[PDB]
């Protein structure tokens, strides 16, 4: 598989478009392994990859190098090997939208909690805020749309859902995701040896407090 | 060792450097000096490496007393008529300050941010490999307060001082900015309105984003949601209200608003010198298709 | 005697007083301090007569050295964290400065204009009975420059440092203003746009007028010319572009633009403290009617 | 006669409306002579008089006092009473637009100069710059429109026309009026006992030299 659309993102970055998160993740590793000259950062997201460059001079040469890259695997994983999960996050399922998620998914609140805790999630990529991890490969039944309008304030440790993702809000902030509960786990701490609790590639298990 | 004791700050005095790049994998933005050219200039004048931290001063008004020895300093960016014990010394020039003397920046009429460099750099503790303060996540050395004691890093004593290329004056009212069209210009009914409008800068502007007001940009599909995507400083986001925001150094790593265009590298540092109430005019770097 | 040597000015440092009233018969505007309450306070703090000139400083950054004796000073208006040889002394308070010392104002975050008063006053030569500089006509003492030496007027060293009324803080974001409707509100298709718009203050604002931008006020008859009429500070002119202008102390004696409303007296000094980039909200002082 | 419309102009001023400049000048005299409490300035203009007050407290008492005021019909004048003028301004008729004014008015340059010098003008109001007086009640034949685009620099002492007005530019400045000549008379001098040469209500005679 070859690249799709490659936009110039200003004069010193390139925005790569993809049809799925699975393709975003596969291409991220390919780009990361390619160790391209002038690349400052590789920013995977839901349907794109932003390749940030050291200067405008790198733009056209990087576009050319990108054309020679081929998606290294094409065969990917959606289950934790050895059944060992990297981290377990304990959640109190008292979220504001728990009953709404139940209605939208065609499940009861009990089934929502059981689905969220029953299938481990993989941290696909980080974005939004320091320590905010977009989780993938969890229970597909949980797929729920974003809120019509974002909330002004969502509490720190808010466990949420949107589209194919789950995630934990590291600090109090505005948010448009569907809130199902909260955790007392510290997602981000600048003084901790590993500042962000969740790193891309890690497998997470959610566990209900009770 | 040698220190700088903060006597007065002005509206906002921050420790800044070239930032913390490559941290998207942990949701951390690069941050750093809002005007990278002036910051690097201030370091070069004092013969510091480019990585040394300076003090980014907003609207001038910053004062510091030198203690424990002599220092070599330089002030770049907005011209604040800097002084030592009330006597002016000139922006964009290396200046030698003695133990006990007071470095004082005045108030600029043109530009917004000034950079105070000291030979050896502002040696505060780095946070995630950078001495930059990120106004959004509050990562980095805290905004400066009167009473703060800033250490001066170790340095050699290399003389003479290297002469630097002259500096172009900062735009006083109308700032003209070059914009690379896209990637989401197709989201707007008339993206060309962006480049035919006198945008006004509001007082709500900060290092997260410059807020512009004028005739709102209408969406072709107003209820359409963009999946979150990586952003850069200089990217022009268009929230649902149609008022463009030009992202600054403290923008989050990803954003959910369609980007109509991105300011060119040549003009990105000019963004750090735009004062509230000024007029911003945008122009396509190359034709839109 | 005693002098102040200007070391640095900041964006705009002007000698200002009560101005030159009653001179329309010669085409001369009143001028004077943009924020009269702050100017008057600075002078009261140092026990000056009310006519004394102060230095109106814009965006802070003004420094001066004292020579030839000791002075009593006060800084009012926008809080610039004023200092004497780096030691802060506080806005709205009398401070004694010694011969050789440097008075230094910093940069405010809230408000725009600060008033430096000195006991005896800034004793520059009056022009048409006022020491005020008029930005538009260029009448009065020239805008201050580094190197200028300002005389301090004669005064008694002893005076009573009276207890003063507390000072209301300056609006940091939205500035709400009361407006008396008219006289030309009938010239506009929808004059109520004035009172339902978040008006932005531009960097083109000065002592001649505050320039606002937002939803333009359209004229009923766009080609209609208003015969020139006397204006006052606080009058809201609406030029053909539909962007209101709130006249300042240096406005010309007569103007040719229809006035939609005039800011009430109580809110007129607030205008002297509105920074470019701030939002102004207008409200009718009383309902308008035909 | 009594007053017409009296607008509140904010909370400490009043704007009096009139049908002519002659009425504005007669009511100005009436208001000056009344010596009203709290009046800071009386600003005559093309069709109005602005009465500036010391504070909001004076607004209602002034409105009441204004209602009891009367102007004599005789005080509303369009020619100088006794034909006597206050000042004579000597003009060299070498203006850039003299020939254009001639074409526009349907007169020869000789007739333009004769009309400008033949009928005295009244200073209606000051505006534009210190010492700039808008002159009225001169020869109506001289009525000419403003220039399409204003000049960058018009000289100090420029004698000009626009609409129903004539005026002398006090200093060098941009100007959109039709220039017919120049004077060596000092329109405005800050050090002179009477800074502005022309005060509202005065009668001016122009003289060709
Ligand atoms: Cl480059």
């Amino acid at each position: 598989s070859t690249l799709g659309t490659v936009h110039n993102y200003g004069d010193q970055a390139l925005l790569l478009e993809f049809d799925s998160t699975a393709e975003v993740l596969a291409w991220t590793e390919t780009l990361r392994e390619a160790e391209l000259l002038g690349v400052v950062d590789i920013v995977p997201a839901a349907r794109t990859v932003l390749v940030k460059l050291a200067g405008p001079r790198y733009q056209a040469p990087t576009r050319q190098r990108l054309g020679k890259l081929r998606v290294r695997p094409e065969a990917i994983t959606h289950q934790p090997p050895g059944d060992r999960v990297d981290v377990t996050i304990d959640v109190v399922y008292d979220g504001a939208d728990l009953h709404e998620v139940a209605s939208l998914t065609g499940m009861t609140p009990a089934q929502v909690i059981a689905a969220h805790t029953g299938t481990p999630w993989r941290v696909g990529f980080c974005g939004f805020a320091p320590g905010f991890a977009y989780l993938v490969d969890g229970d597909a039944r949980l797929q729920v749309p974003r809120r019509a309008e974002p909330r002004t304030s969502v509490p720190a440790g808010a466990v949420a859902l949107a589209g194919e993702f789950s995630g934990v809000y590291p600090r109090q902030s505005p948010g448009g995701w569907q809130l199902i509960g909260h955790t007392d786990a510290v997602m981000f701490d600048v003084n901790r040896d590993k500042p962000a609790l969740l790193t891309p590639g890690m497998w997470v298990q959610f566990r209900a407090v009770g | 060792g040698t220190t700088l004791e903060v006597l007065r700050t002005g509206p906002l005095a921050l420790v800044e450097d070239l930032g913390r790049p490559g941290l998207a994998h942990m949701g951390v933005t690069r941050s750093g000096a809002a005007d990278r050219r002036s910051h690097t200039l201030a370091n070069r004048l004092v013969a510091n490496p480019g990585e040394s931290a300076t003090i980014e001063v907003t609207f001038g008004g910053f004062s510091a007393r030198v203690c424990g020895g002599d220092v070599a300093i330089a002030v770049t960016g907005a011209d604040t008529d800097p002084a030592v014990n009330g006597i002016p010394f000139g922006t964009n020039s290396i200046h030698h300050v003695h133990d006990g003397q007071v470095i004082s920046l005045g108030a600029p009429h043109s530009g917004l941010r000034s950079y105070l460099a000291v030979r050896g750099g502002i040696d505060v503790t780095p946070v995630l490999g950078s001495r930059s303060y990120d106004v959004m996540s509050a990562i980095g050395p805290s905004p400066l307060r009167p009473g703060d004691v800033l250490p001066v890093g170790e340095h050699t004593d290399e003389f003479p001082e290297l002469d630097q290329a002259p500096v172009a004056a900062i735009a006083e009212d109308v700032v003209e900015l070059q914009v690379v069209p896209g990637p989401r210009d197709d989201w707007f009914v008339d993206p060309d309105i962006l480049v035919r409008t006198n945008w006004l800068v509001t007082n709500r502007s900060d290092r997260v984003g410059m807020r512009l007001v004028g005739m709102p940009l209408e969406y072709r599909n107003p209820d359409r949601q963009l999946p979150s995507e990586g952003a850069t400083r200089g990217a022009i986001q268009v929230p649902p209200n149609g008022f463009p925001v030009i992202l600054g150094p403290d923008h989050p790593v990803t954003g959910g608003y369609p980007v109509i265009g991105v300011v060119t590298e040549e003009d990105i540092d000019k963004l750090g010198q735009v004062r509230p109430g000024q007029t911003v005019r945008l122009h396509w770097a190359y034709p839109r298709r």
